[PDB]
DNA sequence: ATTCGAAAATGATTACATTCGAATCCATTCGAAGATTCCATTTGAGCCTGCTCGAGCAGGCTCAAATGGAATCTTCGAATGGATTCGAATGTAATCATTTTCGAATGGATTCGAATGGAATCT
DNA sequence: GATTCCATTCGAATCCATTCGAAAATGATTACATTCGAATCCATTCGAAGATTCCATTTGAGCCTGCTCGAGCAGGCTCAAATGGAATCTTCGAATGGATTCGAATGTAATCATTTTCGAATG
């Protein structure tokens, strides 16, 4: 598929459709904007998940819980600046 | 004790009562989902904890360990509230 | 529609032994949607400022530069450029 | 008299989670006032949202949208 | 294009003997554009939330209620409702 | 015209065109959304201008300047809450 | 070039803020905070300039950057 | 000839009534160009760009000094100290 | 781990938007002069800040009693949510008939000046 | 009672705002074509009022003791004043560069009709 051509796990067609559905006036969206966006989203997801999993394994526990996510986000300066939301259960 | 936990520090029945009484001013005969009240409680506790952190900073600035209403007022004024 | 499939695939890529609950999965869904809306809005504004109609990867790159901090932006730009280059060839 | 259900122990716990060592005896009334103001703002916005949709029930997404409007995003209840 | 014609009309309505400078005119144009962009964006979001496509005066009224401080939103709502009623009467 | 039919000074057709130009996807805009929006813009303009003209008259001058706009905005709680922007040419409100 | 923002100028900026007395260590702090703010805004302005394939920084780039920073300004085209 | 605190109040009255710019223009222009040379080389600036930058900078500094004065009064002083700037910036969200 | 309505991918086809060269022509940069005006340095002084110490205040912890919250059915009628027209309203397509925007021109409004008669400060 | 600052008071050239003109957008009208938002009807949830507890949290009272506050010095550090001395600012003039417009010429995104797979609800 398009995701396998780009070498990603996130969907390119669905993200392209969403991008088209969120453009003002009579605008158009290229096929490489979707590839760029899928790459960015996958990268950020992997970063957050990696930090949270390291925090979880520091507790000798397999599963990731919202507390692990909050510990990972608040312990990182970049992820702290980017994510200012309140995590329910963390 | 309360720094390292994740629970909610307010009882749920009084908070729900207060939320409904406040909402009575905007529209009579209002129903609520339980998730709406739970979200309101989470946000409220987060807000109060952050404000208390700012208040402690203000208390330390004046060479005290006890927090006073003036610290809350200064913190809220600098925040633009 | 959700991102649970792809979040799970990425997690299996990163930590092949750890799992994830459902509350954490919902939080990750919220995070992904938040970032997507931010990037889309910035790109649309950028296209409007230049008096252009199409949204391209230049708009996405500029939005990522404007929204992400520090080294996050650099590594994200590298990943996106690599993905586009691998796609077009 | 529903704001007197926010008791001294609860305010003390919320202050302890913020790193506070000692509390003055006049802090509880101030805390009740500020909580009332915050709740009034958020609930006003949420009721606006539920009135637009022609509903009689306040949902969690109305609260999420209202909080996002105030600049206080919240993860874990939808969105 | 700008808003100077209508701003001057309103000024001559409220203060018949008072003029205005060019810097003040620029500031007034910036103010009008700012508020218009805010209202338009919020109305678009409201239309999206309800799975709708058309933007009506209901979206505008809800946007006005959400964006303006109280005792300022009430008079704005009254003025808009009066204008729409007078327009539809003809 | 539409503005005279509604009883306004601001343009209904131009504002309708702009509203159409800033809608996401394939969005339609009604003819009364423009009337409502023009009424709102005219109301806010009139409030700001009336306060600024009062400030100008108190200072014994004819014209309005950015100083008078700043004095009018900062002296009103609602306008201060709504307009958080920086005005290039009017500095501050004299305090202690 | 940060020392070209003199101490009389900072005194004037403090007087417009209502400040009566000033410590002697306030000027270096003020220079640091001004440098941080200016770098933050100029980064975004140059990003906007580079997107448009231009070599000149215009006032609209500055206005957009300030609006992104949350520091809207009136009187320079928006 | 004048007690310490008289001329200070006179200048407080003076600069809270005027509307001009309180920083010289050539030094600010030089500083802006020197800062911008770290992002792209051979850049050009409109005069309006530098003027807008100066207006925004002065507004920012005056607001910061107002917050700093509040902090100084909180601690029962009239002199402003760097700790007040730090506290105001930390509560604001910058530090 | 299964089925499957749902949606993405394939293959042309146009128009449509974007890209490539000129051609100005604004406007940014650069160099020069100089006269005042801001700034820098020192000085002398007074007021404000910081430290100590005692004096008054009031917060935390303990305990016995009282009280209100949480938790799990039960139900039941209220209230969203989905279907099918359907009737209200928006957009597209030409044709005018304004209307607004870009030029120039003199009435008031603003600005700069020495002059002079008043609040304001030390003494 | 002798400075120094404010606070009008009258004089005029200048800068600027407010009227006038011509011409290219651009609303407003008329007439379809057709989406899209409403109105009734029927399902399914879901929220609210009730009941009954053990129990876990909250409430005074008080007592100790730690903390904040007020008063008096000491010093040290910021302010006000005067005198040189750099240097900004205004105006001037050329020279240089690069943003915008405008034709031509490609690059490509959206809309069809088939085909296939894939994500979501259910186990």
């Amino acid at each position: 598929s398009r995701s396998q051509r780009a070498g990603l796990q996130f969907p390119v067609g669905r993200i392209h459709r969403h991008l088209k559905s969120r453009t003002t006036s009579h605008g158009r969206v290229g096929a490489t904007a979707a590839v760029y966006s899928a790459a960015i989203l996958e990268y950020l997801t992997a970063e957050v998940l990696e930090l949270a999993g390291n925090a979880s394994k520091d507790l000798k526990v397999k599963r990731i819980t919202p507390r692990h996510l909050q510990l990972a986000i608040r312990g990182d300066e970049e992820l702290d600046s980017l994510i200012k939301a309140t995590i329910a259960g963390g | 004790r309360y720094q390292k936990s994740t629970e909610l520090l307010i009882r749920k029945l009084p908070f729900q009562r207060l939320v409904r009484e406040i909402a009575q001013d905007f529209k009579t005969d209002l129903r609520f989902q339980s998730s709406a009240v739970m979200a309101l409680q989470e946000a409220s506790e987060a807000y109060l904890v952050g404000l208390f952190e700012d208040t402690n900073l203000c208390a330390i600035h004046a060479k005290r360990v006890t927090i006073m209403p003036k610290d809350i007022q200064l913190a809220r004024r600098i925040r633009g509230e | 529609e959700s991102y649970s499939i792809y979040v799970y695939k990425v997690l299996k890529q990163v930590h092949p032994d750890t799992g994830i609950s459902s509350k954490a999965m919902g939080i990750m869904n919220s995070f992904v949607n938040d970032i997507f809306e931010r990037i889309a809005g910035e790109a649309s504004r950028l296209a409007h400022y230049n008096k252009r109609s199409t949204i391209t990867s230049r708009e996405i790159q500029t939005a990522v530069r404007l929204l992400l901090p520090g080294e996050l932006a650099k590594h994200a730009v590298s990943e996106g450029t690599k993905a586009v280059t691998k796609y077009t060839s | 008299d529903n704001i007197q259900g926010i008791t001294k122990p609860a305010i003390r716990r919320l202050a302890r989670r913020g790193g506070v060592k000692r509390i003055s005896g006049l802090i509880y009334e101030e805390t009740r006032g500020v909580l009332k103001v915050f709740l009034e703002n958020v609930i006003r916005d949420a009721v606006t949202y539920t009135e637009h949709a022609k509903r009689k029930t306040v949902t969690a997404m109305d609260v999420v949208y209202a909080l996002k409007r105030q600049g206080r995003t919240l993860y874990g209840f939808g969105g």
